[PDB]
DNA sequence: CCCTGGAGAATCCCGGTGCCGAGGCCGCTCAATTGGTCGTAGACAGCTCTAGCACCGCTTAAACGCACGTACGCGCTGTCCCCCGCGTTTTAACCGCCAAGGGGATTACTCCCTAGTCTCCAGGCACGTGTCAGATATATACATCCTGTTCTAGAGCGGCCGCC
DNA sequence: GGCGGCCGCTCTAGAACAGGATGTATATATCTGACACGTGCCTGGAGACTAGGGAGTAATCCCCTTGGCGGTTAAAACGCGGGGGACAGCGCGTACGTGCGTTTAAGCGGTGCTAGAGCTGTCTACGACCAATTGAGCGGCCTCGGCACCGGGATTCTCCAGGG
């Protein structure tokens, strides 16, 4: 897997920031949204792997994501 | 290895970006594909330990949880936006809001 | 969440209701600031210099 | 005492001169007048020159 | 002679010079300690306070008025400006979460 | 006790803006720092103020202060 | 600490020492993001568009 | 250059399907409920004593205010290049469908070390105290910033020279 | 004989550079006040023991995520037209930087007094625990209806063109 970065397309974070309620959007926006992305996921998929790891269990399950994203100040409802 | 090798409508900018600004808003489904998304976990995931799965519960609370900390990120960067006197938002306003946040 | 409901004219609950009732209350809006909703998405509200 | 004595051309000394720093007062006993603060410091410097 | 006139700046770059470095609290303890004194009699008519309960509370609110100085300062350095503005604080609460 | 809001004199803000290195600081911006610091008091020594009277007390300690600031996530050392 | 104290030509570890140490280091600034010390200040750093 | 009338296209209210998730029902069983019984944390009474509340001298660094001006906040203009709206053609997304095989979830046998005592003792805490580095103090001394004077480069002007 | 071109001369200003100014960096002198060492305990953890219970491990099982396809229409991406806005630049100004006069309260030190938190008994209901029991919460099945979907139509707000 290489190249994954770029999955996240240049109209999806024109959405996000449309559901933001940003009225333009630059072209150098994308890059640094994907690494604010790439960084916040780097730490939250890590502590789930934390998580799993500390649990012995091979699959890291959406309850260990909810205790990830709490530990942090930032919990998610409905998982 | 062994290789070589009549007149359109013609909208102005501004005012379609307000109105997907009014139905992305309004709006309730997700807004980032799921299979891209995915990936880009697992190839986030595969650099700390490899042989790692995601079931697809777990990928969606990661998708939505990113899309609302994403939001409230493009909200704080307009706000600064506005408050720098502008309405096209900069990198750098993200890295101040960032900084701001303490993150 | 019944009231934002009912204002949408719908019978049943869906997280933007819920998510709206969250958000619209100051009181529930400062108890939870630190909370992320999923399905929920945010309020609909434009700035005033957006408007032309 | 008094708002103005010095022997050179006053700029309202105190017994120190207002609106300079602490490093420039002089104590020295000579002849001293007043002539209305040197003609209101000569009009103004000649309404500054 | 002519005054020094220092040009505006020099001094306030002085100023932070010597604040940066030195950790004595800027705010005076006793009206500090009267504002939290008339700041409690909402909330309880008969209470007192410690010396050293007073201190952490002017210790605490020192240190979260200097970052969000340092919040106001770069919102205006970011906004073209070098002078700090009551909209980059309501700003900086805002990102904060305490708007 | 009454209008000890003005008790945060202007110098004070002028060098708690120093410490965070403003260059620039305006006439209009004491009285919104004023009411900044007026509500985090508001808060914390509310929060005080329950933990005092939790405690069986009536006298307000630096321990119950310290706990009030760091369930708000701004918890302090050296007290 | 220490070699804050060194670098201050101090002996005596002080809560000045303390807080630069704290916040020099990137891993203990990021840990101790949420905190505050008593009588240890800011980092002495300006911005770069502050200088004359 | 501004106000007003007509129409293209995204958006909103509405009629009909139905369907797939929500509401109600059958057990029943495992967690919720009832009664007694003690160890025990907790409510209450008296002592106290060490830290906080109120007022006083005083003096002195901290703070309000007024005079002046120059960095900077704000209003205004252009522009051009950066971003948006849309046509078009790829492009991978999602549901449709199929097995797989590691892997979550459950049940049971067993086993070590953690709950809980007994005793003590050696490391941890209260108190006393010589002491050694930090702060006050001040002439001396850095140290960079502000400003005055001069150096040298640049544009404007005038005198001189050749040509028609 | 008149005039354009050329070169020297004086005027003007940007800027490198040196000197004065004032708040800090240091060099002792000496106070000084907590710092850490020593002492005396003494109160909590460690050796050792009793007992047991929850996880280590094995087995099953069934479940659910990954790979892996065509299909198809939503949409990313390339590119053209163009359009309004970020920023360089310039001008207005006022309002906030700098500096002391003057006032004014912050703080050091002192004294008195009680507001009340530990501290020690005391006595008392209260919740974990053990028999004994029991009743609707939840998995699952039957039913059912609210809004997604599909269009149909429509008001309805928005842009383009004409007139004053």
């Amino acid at each position: 897997l290489r190249d994954n970065i770029q999955g996240i397309t240049k109209p999806a974070i024109r959405r996000l920031a449309r559901r933001g309620g940003v009225k333009r959007i630059s072209g150098l926006i994308y890059e640094e949204t994907r690494g604010v992305l790439k960084v916040f996921l780097e730490n939250v998929i890590r502590d789930a792997v934390t998580y799993t790891e500390h649990a012995k269990r091979k699959t890291v399950t959406a309850m260990d994501v909810v205790y990830a994203l709490k530990r942090q100040g930032r919990t998610l409802y409905g998982f | 290895r062994q290789s070589t090798g009549k007149k359109p409508h013609r909208y102005r900018p501004g005012t379609v970006a307000l109105r997907e600004i009014r139905r992305y808003q309004k709006s309730t489904e997700l807004l980032i594909r799921k299979l891209p998304f995915q990936r880009l976990v697992r190839e986030i995931a595969q650099d700390f330990k490899t042989d790692l799965r995601f079931q697809s519960s777990a990928v969606m609370a990661l998708q939505e949880a990113s899309e609302a900390y994403l939001v409230a990120l493009f909200e704080d960067t307009n706000l600064a936006a506005i408050h720098a006197k502008r309405v096209t938002i900069m990198p750098k306003d993200i890295q101040l809001a960032r900084r701001i946040r303490g993150e | 969440a019944g009231n934002a409901a009912r204002d949408n004219k719908k019978t049943r609950i869906i997280p933007r209701h819920l998510q709206l009732a969250v958000r619209n209350d100051e009181e529930l809006n400062k108890l939870l600031g630190r909370v992320t909703i999923a399905q929920g998405g945010v309020l609909p509200n434009i700035q005033s210099v957006l408007l032309p | 005492g008094g708002r103005c004595l010095a022997f050179h051309g006053p700029l309202m000394y105190e017994a120190h001169y207002q609106g300079w720093k602490s490093s420039w007062d002089e104590w020295v006993g000579y002849d001293r007048i007043r002539a209305y603060n040197e003609e209101n410091i000569a009009m103004k410097k000649r309404l500054a020159n």
